[PDB]
C-alpha cells in the first residue's frame, strides 16, 4: 500500500509560509521497509528564487499516536492519505527525540534543477522531535533539512531532484 | 513566445542567441512569473556582452524580482565585476534593499568579493545598512572573520 | 514475477553507447505496487570507453517505450535482453509516472535522480550518473515514455580505465 | 509476510566484530520484493579503537559469509542471535531467497564493478563527516585452509584524510537493493 | 546531571554556555561512558577559550578516553596549536601514549602539523615512540613523503 | 604476463622485475590492447616504466583506440615518463582513433612543462580531431592564459 502527496501536487507545505513549496513523497509499504521517493520545489518567496544568503531549508512533518498528521499547520492534509501505523519511523531503531543519534538520518546528496554541478545535501531524520509544556506531542516525525552552506544559489529556483531512501516501518 | 526563448538564451549564456531574439523584436523587459527578467538571468550567469545587449535595448536596470532583489544585487553577490560596472554606469541602485533589507554590498562583503565592495563604496554604498536583523556589513566581517573586509570596511 | 522486468542478472552485450553492442547494461525494475524499485550498472565491453581514450568524459543511452510500454524498436537496448522475467504481464506498470515526470520534461528538477557512482567499484574514481524520466524529444518516431542515463566524469582524467560501474540503486512512480 | 524479512532487529545489541568480539551494533534489515532485496544498513561501535576513534584509524569492515542455504556460516564475526527471519526461527522461510545473485555478482578470482554498490555515509548523521560505505556482494573466494561460503555481504567504511579523533563511529543510515538469487 | 549539559556545551563550542555552568556548580571532571570529560571535547572541537575555563576550573588535563588517548593527544592530532601550548603549560605529558603506543607527537607528523611537532620536540616529545608496526613519527614521515617534516625530526 | 599486467597497474616495482627475470613477456597485452607499458605509464611508475622499456617494451604499443603509452604520460602529467618514452623513441605525433595526440592531451589537462617538451621534441602545433580543433584552439578554449603563451 501506498501512502502519499500524490504524484503531481498542488503547493501542499510550508517551508516559510503557508503554501510556500510543493512536496512530492511517496511512502510504499514493503513488509518490514517503507521505500519512499521524495522532491521538493519551492513556488514563492525567499526560496523561488533563492535570495540574499539564504543557504537552507527544512519541513517537519508530525505524526499523532495512530499514524495521523497532527495538523494542516506543516504538510496540508488534503495532499496527504492512501493511495497508518504500518508507515511511521520504527521507534525502536529510530528513538522519539533523538534525531540527534547518527542512525535516524539518512543523509544524501540531491541536485538543484537535476544539475549535478548544483549539489544539495538532504538530511532526513526520523523521529527527531521532542514537544514539552502545553505543546501537542508528537508519536512520530520525519524532517527533511536542505543544507547548501557554502554554495551562492541567488536567482535559482530551489526545486530538486528526487531521490529515494527506505526505513524500518513501527509495525 | 519570444519572452520566453530571451529568458532562456540570456539564461544559457547565448550571446548571439540574444542579439538574433532582439533582433527580431523579444521584449528586453519580459519577466518569468518570479519576476527575473533577462537581464537578472545574464548578470546571474556573468554573461557581460548579454547584460550589454540587453541594457542597449532599455532593460530596466533595477528590476526586482518576486524578493525585491535586483540583477545588481546578483552580480555583486556573485562576484561579477565588470558587469557591477556597467550596470552603476546605466543607473544600477547601489542601496537597493530586497525584501529582508539585504544590499548589493552586504551580499558581495559576505561572499568575500573585496573588489566588488571597494566599487560599490565608491558609489555611494550606505555601510550602516542593516537586514531586518540589524546585521550590517560590519557585522559580516566580524561573523565570517575576513579582516581585510573588516579593514576596507571604514 | 511479472513483477520484474530486465536485461537478466547477466546479460551479454546487450546496447550502444557509442556503437552498436558496445555495451553490457544491468537493469532490474521490479514493480512494488505504485513505484518500481530499480538497481542499474554499466559495462563498455569496446571502443572507445574501454579502454577510455581521448578526451571522453561522458557517456548516454536512452531507452524510449511505445504508448504500450513497450521498447521501441531501433532502441539502442537490445529487445532480445528485455524482459519480464521468464510469462507477460503489463509493461505500462513499470513506466515512469507522466504526472509525476511529464513527457519531454527531462530538464525540470523532479524529472531527475542524481548520484555518483564509482569506476571499478573504486571509491577513489566517481562518476555522477543523471537518471532523466520521460525526458525525451521526438520531433524520429514517437515514443510515449523513456528512461535515460548519462554518465558524466567531467574534469576527471580516467584515459585507460575500463568504463565499468559499481551497481545503483533508485525509484520512481509507476505509471499505473 | 515476517519471512519476507530477514533482519538484526531494528535496535540489536552488541552483534559484530569490526577488531574484537562485539564491538559493534550493526543494524541490517534485507525485505524480500520478489527478484530484489530492499536493504536498510548502519553501525555504531561500542568498545575499542572505533569508540571513540583512536591513533589513525581511517576504515573498519565486517564481512558476513553465509553457506549454501543462505544460513550464517558461524557465529564469528555476526552474532546468529540477532539474525533471523522476522518472528521466525530458521524453518519460517529460505534464506536463499535473501543471498545476493551469482550470476550479477560471480564467486570467482576476479574483480567485479557491479559488485560493489558504494556510497557516502555520515558520521553522527552530520553532513560535513562523511565516510565512504562500499558494499561487496559474493566477494570473497576462499582458498588454502579458509573456511568456504557460498555467498557474502561486506560493508567496508572509509574514511581516508580525514581526521575523525575522539568521535564515536557511528553513521547514519543507507538504503541499497540488489538481486536476489531465488 | 549537570556534567552531560557541560559534556554537551564543551563539544557544541558553547563559550558562553559552559562559563554559566561553571558558574552554577557543574564539574570540570565529568566523563561520558567512552571516559571522555569536556577537556577531550573542547580540545577536539578546537574551542581554546572554553579549554582555558576548564583548566582553571581543575580539569584533570592528563584525563584519558578508553583508549588511552588524552587532550593532548586530540589537539596536536586535530592541529589546535593555542590549545597544544596552553596543555602543555598545564603539566599535560607530551609522550602519553595511548593503547597503541601513539604520541602526540606520532599523530602531529602524521596529519602534518609542523609547528605543534616543534612545539612537542622543545617540550621533550620522543622520536623514537613506535606504533604498532615498529614505525616512528620520522618512518612517517618518510613514507608520507614530507620532507620537511623529516628534517625536523632527524 | 596478466601478472605483470597486474603488477605494472598495481606499481609493484618490486614484482615486475621478479617476474621480468622468468622470462615473463614484457609485450603481454590484455584483451583491450593494453601492455604492461601503457599500466605503467598511467599509473606513473617511472621505475616500472624503465624496466620495461630496458626489456624491449614496444614504446609505441596501441591499445584498441590508437592509444601508447606516450599519450597516456602526456594526458596524465607524468613528466619524467614523458621524457624516457620519447628517449626510447615514442611516435611524439601518435594520433589515436580520433586523431588526438600527446600534445593535444597534454594542452587540454594543463601539462604545461610536458607541453614545453613536447614541442622540443616536435610535437605538430597543428593537429586537429573530430570538431577540427588544435592544440591552440584548446587554449583560447579552455580560458588558459600561460598555454596561450606556450603556443608561440
Amino acid at each position: 500500500l501506498t501512502l502519499w502527496t500524490t504524484p503531481a501536487p498542488s503547493p501542499n507545505c510550508r517551508l516559510n509560509a503557508e503554501k510556500d513549496a510543493k512536496l512530492t513523497l511517496v511512502l510504499t509499504k514493503c513488509g518490514s521497509q517503507i521505500l519512499a521517493t521524495v522532491s521538493v520545489l519551492a513556488v514563492k518567496g525567499s526560496l523561488a528564487p533563492i535570495s540574499g544568503t539564504v543557504q537552507s531549508a527544512h519541513l517537519i512533518i508530525r505524526f499523532d499516536e495512530n499514524g495521523v498528521l497532527l495538523n494542516n499547520s506543516f504538510l496540508d492534509p488534503e495532499y496527504w492519505n492512501f493511495r497508518a501505523v504500518g508507515f511511521m519511523p520504527n521507534l525502536s531503531a529510530y528513538p522519539k527525540s533523538h534525531g540527534k543519534t547518527a542512525k535516524s538520518n539518512i543523509v544524501s546528496q540531491v541536485y538543484l534543477n537535476g544539475d549535478k554541478t548544483k549539489p544539495v545535501t538532504l538530511t532526513i531524520t526520523l523521529n527527531g522531535t521532542q514537544e514539552t509544556g502545553d505543546t501537542t506531542p508528537s508519536a512520530y516525525s520525519m524532517s527533511f533539512s536542505w543544507d547548501w552552506s557554502g554554495h551562492n544559489y541567488i536567482n535559482e529556483i530551489f526545486a530538486t531532484s528526487s531521490y529515494t531512501f527506505s526505513y524500518i516501518a513501527q509495525e | 513566445d519570444l519572452g520566453k526563448k530571451l529568458l532562456e538564451a540570456a539564461r544559457a549564456g547565448q550571446d548571439d542567441e540574444v542579439r538574433i531574439l532582439m533582433a527580431n523584436g523579444a521584449d528586453a523587459n519580459a519577466y518569468d512569473h518570479y519576476g527575473r527578467t533577462p537581464l537578472h538571468m545574464a548578470a546571474a550567469v556573468g554573461h557581460l556582452e548579454i547584460v550589454e545587449v540587453l541594457l542597449r535595448n532599455g532593460a530596466d536596470v533595477n528590476a526586482v524580482d518576486t524578493n525585491g532583489t535586483t540583477p545588481l544585487h546578483l552580480a555583486a553577490s556573485l562576484g561579477h565585476l565588470e558587469i557591477v560596472e556597467v550596470l552603476l554606469k546605466y543607473g544600477a541602485d547601489v542601496n537597493a534593499k530586497d525584501a529582508t533589507g539585504i544590499t548589493p554590498l552586504y551580499l558581495a562583503a559576505y561572499w568575500g568579493h573585496l573588489e566588488i565592495v571597494e566599487v560599490l563604496l565608491k558609489h555611494g554604498a550606505d555601510v550602516n545598512a542593516q537586514d531586518k536583523f540589524g546585521k550590517t556589513a560590519f557585522d559580516i566581517s566580524i561573523d565570517i572573520g575576513n579582516e581585510d573586509l573588516a579593514e576596507i570596511l571604514q
